[PDB]
């Protein structure tokens, strides 16, 4: 006798699958993400975004700003030594 | 000789034997015609069954 009609309705393998939850997530997350960004280091732009670019990028952990800032404090109280002299 | 006597006697004196077709009938099966040339029964008419079936089995695909 005639083969039954349950297989001709699908709406329980289309909404009844687990990656649907991931699908609706990653259509929003990925589709709505700019493939590229603006600029990594730019804070303090006044030729001191350049200071950030040379020293406070994630492209270096080089000791130069530390040295520079340290030397600043040496310059601060030392000048004041000759101001207090 | 004796061959002729018997031959003659038998042939001449008997040449009819009983033979009634009616008596035969008792000993054989009677012909009678087939019964029930019934046309097939029609069932599962309408999409009433189908709509019921689509709904009825919850698992339509899992």
């Amino acid at each position: 006798v005639s083969t039954l009609i349950p297989p001709k309705v699908v709406s329980s393998k289309n909404i009844g699958s687990a990656p649907n939850a991931k699908r609706i997530a990653n259509v929003v997350h990925f589709y709505k993400s700019l493939p590229q960004g603006p600029a990594p280091a730019i804070k303090a732009n006044t030729r001191l975004a350049r200071y950030k670019a040379k020293y406070f990028d994630g492209d270096n952990a080089s000791g130069k700003p530390l040295w520079h800032f340290a030397l600043g404090i040496i310059a601060f109280g030392y000048s004041m030594e000759y101001y207090f002299h | 000789n004796v061959i002729q006597d018997l031959y003659l006697r038998e042939l001449k004196d008997t040449k009819l034997a009983p033979s009634t077709l009616q008596d035969a009938e008792g000993n054989v099966k009677p012909w009678n015609p087939p019964q029930k040339p019934n046309l097939p029964e029609l069932e599962l008419q309408g999409p009433e069954a189908l709509k019921a079936y689509t709904e009825q089995n919850v698992e339509t695909a899992h």
